[PDB]
RNA sequence: GUAUGUCUAAAGUUAUGCUCUUAUUUACUAACAAAAUCAUUGAACUAG
RNA sequence: AAUCUCUUUGCCUUUUGGCUUAGAUCAAGUGUAGUAUCUGUUCUU
């Protein structure tokens, strides 16, 4: 049987959903400036 | 002024398995190799380009020598593409020029002086006279070299909002796919400035590379999220929910992907000098061969007839063969 | 069945239009950032700093 | 030794909290939630019934 | 239809079970659309 | 005398950040299109 508890578990599963690298000083400066 | 040298026509042609190791290498391009393609249908020749501004054809068999060298660009090579008949190939360069080269005599059949970087070039599979150039200024230009009017520019596609990343025709040449820095993928009918399909999503990253699966039923796109997605080639062209290939690194690099001659496997380069390979049915990662040089391997291609020979290259310059 | 699907969809949402647009904008800003670094890396490899 | 002792105790505390968070993120029986923050809130509400 | 925001990309060079084909259901969105009863008449018109 | 993992206690450590007339009203729609989606059938597995 459907239940409110089941409905809300399905909502929880429905909602629960890149590693860039710094190669040099220029990219480090860009990253630090943004942060 | 263009130049060319011969060192030997060579265009006449003289179940897959996983590759396991690098069997041999070619000198490639000293400052880095930026383009690499096998000769269509038979794969007995390898066309490549790089940072030395040169283009080279290498024999895939016999002594593995370089047969012809083409020197007509003043800046690094950006893209290379063979025609349906192999009789010609297109080359694009950061010098804002696209040139059509006669594969055998190395003579330039056509020159296009563009006002923007030709990020990618492609030729119509059913008509070698038609070619499309994707520009950094976001427009896509369609040329028909037979037409002298306006240097043959027969159509302009302009719905993309940012630099074009990749171009890929449907195997029948009726439609072509385009990707852009605008984070969208679009399908176009030949010579009509109207995209018949648009592929975009919140989580979808820009796709720097596009290729078509040998069965002609799906196309694959390398994405900046270190994944490879797949899309149907039939109307509505929906994304395939399960055929997703993961494992490699590609963010920040235009890393090409290729399919085995029989379509049983899919493979791609890696930003950490490796060559990944996945099963086309389950998308499971079956191998990741380490390529010498310790540089990003951006170029990967699978031989159209061999059971397992693959070629790869990148910033290291040399070209490597895996089997 | 359609009533349940619509209910689950409306029960999931928690953020308004501005926050949702900020999410998509941050994703786009990241993809632009990576495209910028890709072009800069290609130029650097070609000796063009 | 002082710098290393402080680094190691910070590390130990950090990992202990990481494990505790994984446990909290996998326990069940709490009132229905729709996202992780809602789960943590319902758990906080449950701690008031003590 | 707005407010409003974003983009414009060479050079004017800084030295080193799980899916697919495809026929439907449902929802949302569309200043897109002159739609046949109830001497020719909604007709260029509506925005925070 | 020193580790490791349990259990309790303590700590709550991504653990609801204003106001007014519940701020107000609405939730009947054709064609075509776009996006998501549903059943079935072969196919994948």
């Amino acid at each position: 049987h459907v239940s409110a508890e089941q409905i809300l578990r399905d909502v929880y599963k429905k909602g629960q959903k890149t590693n860039i690298d710094i190669l040099d000083l220029e990219e480090l400066r860009e990253y630090q400036r943004r942060k | 002024e263009e130049v060319s040298h011969f060192y030997g026509g060579y265009l006449y042609p003289p179940r897959c398995y996983l590759p396991k190791k690098v069997i041999r290498n070619y000198p490639g391009h000293p400052e880095g190799t930026t383009a690499l393609k096998f000769l269509p249908k038979t794969g007995h020749l390898i066309l490549s380009g790089g940072n030395d501004h040169t283009i080279k054809i290498w024999d895939f068999y016999h002594d593995y020598e370089c047969l012809r060298d083409f020197q007509g660009h003043n800046k690094p090579i950006k893209a290379l593409r063979f025609t349906e008949d192999c009789q010609s190939f297109l080359s694009s360069s950061f010098d804002r020029s696209v040139k059509i080269w006669d594969t055998e005599t190395g003579k330039v059949k056509t020159r296009l002086h563009l006002n923007s970087t030709p990020a990618d070039v492609e030729s119509r599979p059913t008509n070698p006279h038609e070619f499309i150039v994707g520009l950094s200024n976001s427009k896509i230009l369609h040329y028909d070299d037979r037409v002298s009017e306006n240097q043959g520019l027969v159509q302009t596609y302009d719905h993309h909002l940012s630099s074009i990343l990749a171009l890929k025709y449907f195997p029948d040449g009726s439609k072509f796919i385009s990707s852009s820095e605008d984070k969208t993928v679009r399908i176009w009918e030949n010579q009509i400035n109207v995209p018949i399909k648009q592929i975009s999503d919140t989580a979808q990253h820009s796709m720097p590379f596009l290729n078509v699966h040998p069965s002609q039923n799906y196309f694959c796109a390398q994405s900046m999220d270190n994944r490879i997605y797949s899309f149907s080639l039939k109307p509505k062209y929906k994304r395939h929910p399960k055929k997703i290939f993961k494992g490699h690194s590609s963010a920040g690099y235009g890393i090409s992907l290729a399919f085995s001659g029989d379509g049983r496997y899919i493979c791609s380069g890696d930003s950490k000098s490796r060559l990944f390979t996945w099963d086309w049915n389950t998308s499971r990662l079956l191998n990741n061969i380490k390529i010498p040089g310790n540089k990003p391997i951006t170029q990967v291609d699978w031989h159209p007839q061999e059971t397992s020979k693959v070629i790869c290259s990148g910033a290291a310059g040399k070209i490597y063969v895996c089997d | 069945k359609e009533m349940l699907a619509e209910a689950r969809a409306r029960l999931l949402n928690t953020q308004g239009k501005k926050a949702t647009r900020k999410i998509r904008e941050r994703m786009l800003e990241e993809s632009k950032r990576i495209a910028e670094l890709q072009k800069r890396r290609e130029l650097k490899q070609a000796g063009i700093n | 030794k002082l710098a290393v002792s402080l680094q190691s105790e910070s590390k130990k505390r950090y990992e202990a909290r990481k494990r505790q968070m994984q446990n909290a993120k996998t326990l069940y029986g709490v009132e229905s939630f729709i996202n992780d923050k809602n789960k943590q809130f319902n758990e906080k509400l449950s701690r008031e019934s003590k």
